[PDB]
């Protein structure tokens, strides 16, 4: 079965930087998507960045565009989320999710639908 | 009646683009689901009809319950809907050995987003970009702009509820 | 809407008996077919018995044939499952299901076709 385990996170003052990682394993699909979801206090899981595996194309949320960067390694084993210029609005739990995707289709955010495997989550506090 | 062409077909249609075959003027699986609405299955062999329509598609195991009158879910609301007064039978059997690849079988898709629910026996094969936010999409997929179709990506190691299932729905006209 | 509640499970010794009840709520018992299922640890939910609506036939699997019996009480809107001469291999969580469909004799044992389910009741049969 697919396992998505997150690492990184914690407390950071505003304007700082942080990198999360999502160690994926068991995914043998030819076409799938990997995304990062933010569960803010009060709000529900909303996608802020995703990518498809075959060409690496990414789409970001306007809230995080220009500050956050999702990327993958060559071995397709680790998916990172580089957070820059953090602010109070970014505080919450961050999950990485994976799900199938039709060929030649952009990955979907901020919907949680289409992602069948999730991680345990990571608390990121910016204050 | 030429039922062999419907059941023993090499490839089935996606549930969003479900196939219908009209059969008229004519006359088994190991473990399967076979039920009828409006009539007993013992009495269908003794009932004359003018046309019988065979609807065939592929869905997940746990979605078979949605192929029935008065149900809801992604399949019943966005792909294949039966009327409340449905008179017919529903047949579904496991096809994991045929429609599952280790790298993922991408032959079968379902509609994941739609602005409204389907009327009974309505088919929607469009691929217009679905607008989830307040801003228009202009045919460009992205944030709050979804491609409405989604792949199952069947793998042979999935659970029984996630394995692909071939479904046949028989409607009767007389 | 349709609602199922199974009760009656209890710890019983080998060779004993137990009566399971499934109370239908919101709809009429005569207009629904009732099916009983059990789930052993690590195994899937497997069918045991089938009671067709409108005085239809009753079907049982070979493992419980002659020892299990299904009945209906339209006054109490409740379907029963009488289990006699139990064995430790009969243990597990027992569910009831409901469906307005007329099933085939060999097409009801799968749980995937039933839309309405209860919540289960544990039946433990100690060995000797």
């Amino acid at each position: 079965q697919v396992q998505l385990v997150e690492s990184g996170g914690g407390l950071v003052q505003p304007g700082g930087s942080l990198r999360l990682s999502c160690a994926i394993s068991g995914i043998t699909l030819d076409y799938y998507a990997v995304g990062w979801f933010l569960q803010a206090p009060g709000k529900e899981r909303e996608g802020i960045s995703c990518m498809r595996n075959w060409d690496g194309r990414t789409v970001y949320a306007p809230s995080v565009k220009g500050r956050f960067t999702i990327s993958s390694d060559n071995a397709k084993k680790m998916v990172y989320l580089e957070m820059d210029n953090l602010k109070s609005e970014d505080t919450g739990v961050y999950y990485c999710a994976a799900g199938p995707l039709p060929p030649g289709i952009s990955c979907r955010i901020p919907t949680p639908l289409g992602y069948d495997d999730w991680g345990q989550g990571t608390q990121v506090t910016v204050s | 009646c030429p039922f062999d062409e419907v059941f023993d077909a090499t490839r089935f249609a996606s549930v969003y683009a479900w196939n219908r075959k009209r059969i008229s003027n004519c006359v088994l699986a190991p473990f399967f689901t076979f039920k009828c609405y409006g009539v007993s299955p013992t009495k269908l062999n003794d009932l004359s009809f003018t046309n019988v329509y065979a609807d065939s598609f592929v869905i997940r195991g746990d979605e078979v319950r949605q192929i029935a009158p008065g149900q809801t879910g992604n399949i019943a609301d966005y792909n294949y809907k039966l009327p409340d007064d449905f008179t017919g039978c529903v047949i579904a059997w496991n096809s994991n050995k045929l429609d599952s690849k280790v790298s993922g079988n991408y032959n079968y898709l379902y509609r994941l987003f739609r602005k409204s629910n389907l009327k009974p026996f309505e088919r929607d094969i469009s691929t217009e970009i679905y607008q989830a936010g307040n801003k228009p999409c202009n045919g460009v997929a992205g944030f709050n702009c979804y491609f409405p179709l989604q792949s199952y990506g069947f793998r042979p190691t999935y659970g029984v509820g996630h394995q692909p299932y071939r479904v046949v729905v028989l409607s009767f006209e007389l | 809407q349709v609602q199922l509640v199974e009760t009656g499970g209890d710890l019983v010794q080998s060779g004993g008996s137990l009566r399971l009840a499934c109370v239908l709520s919101g709809v009429t018992l005569d207009s629904y077919s009732i099916g009983w299922f059990r789930q052993a640890p690590g195994k899937e939910r497997e069918g045991i018995s089938y009671s067709e609506k409108s005085s239809g036939p009753t079907y049982y699997v070979d493992s419980v044939k002659g020892r299990f019996t299904v009945s209906r009480d339209n006054a109490k809107n409740t379907a029963y499952l009488q289990m006699n001469s139990l064995k430790p291999e009969d243990s597990g969580i027992y569910y009831c299901a409901a469906d307005e469909a007329y099933y085939h004799e060999k097409g009801w044992q799968s749980p995937l076709g039933w839309p309405y389910w209860g919540q289960g009741t544990q039946v433990t049969v100690s060995s000797t």
